[PDB]
């Protein structure tokens, strides 16, 4: 479903925002972001899949 | 918001009731429990306060 | 607590009659509010 993987999107922007203690985290986190907000607004599944993962994989990093 | 997600995604409704006693009159509590009224016999009553 | 005590009564009379007469408790308001200065309403 397109819109659970957007809210799972917004969350791990969020909690990637959080945890991003230096500058070139935030700016990669918000690229993803803004990359996953147009592809929700042109309903284009597989771009916001892949900026979902590689967010989930950023925070993964931010936490470990 | 959509009738197909699942349950982490479902809507919730929310209401939080905030408590407080302030310096001021609090007549905000619930119902005073009552009981049938007894005539002609020694009871320990109570009638308001 | 704010008490209003009030009492009505009829008069014939530019001074207050002499009499007496007690007043009732109307209203009792549980505000908590802090009252220092008040003002009539015409
Ligand atoms: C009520 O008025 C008194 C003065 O008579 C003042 O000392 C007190 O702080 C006031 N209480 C509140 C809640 O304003």
């Amino acid at each position: 479903n397109d819109d659970e993987l957007h809210m799972l999107m917004t969350d791990l922007v969020y909690e990637a925002l959080h945890f991003a203690k230096d500058e070139e985290i935030k700016k990669r986190v918000f690229q993803l972001f803004e990359l996953a907000d147009k592809a929700y607004k042109n309903n284009d599944r597989q771009k916001l899949e892949k900026v979902v993962e590689e967010l989930k994989e950023l925070l993964e990093r931010l936490l470990s | 918001f959509q009738p197909t997600n699942g349950v982490g995604y479902q809507p919730y409704r929310v209401v939080v009731l905030s408590f407080e006693l302030l310096h001021a009159p609090a007549t905000v509590c619930g119902p005073k429990k009552s009981t049938n009224l007894v005539k002609n016999k020694c009871v320990n009553f109570n009638f308001n306060g | 607590y704010f008490k209003i005590y009030s009492k009505h009564t009829p008069i014939n009379l530019r001074d207050l009659p002499q009499g007496f007469s007690a007043l009732e408790p109307l209203v009792d308001l549980p505000i908590g509010i802090n009252i220092t200065r008040f003002q009539t309403l015409l």
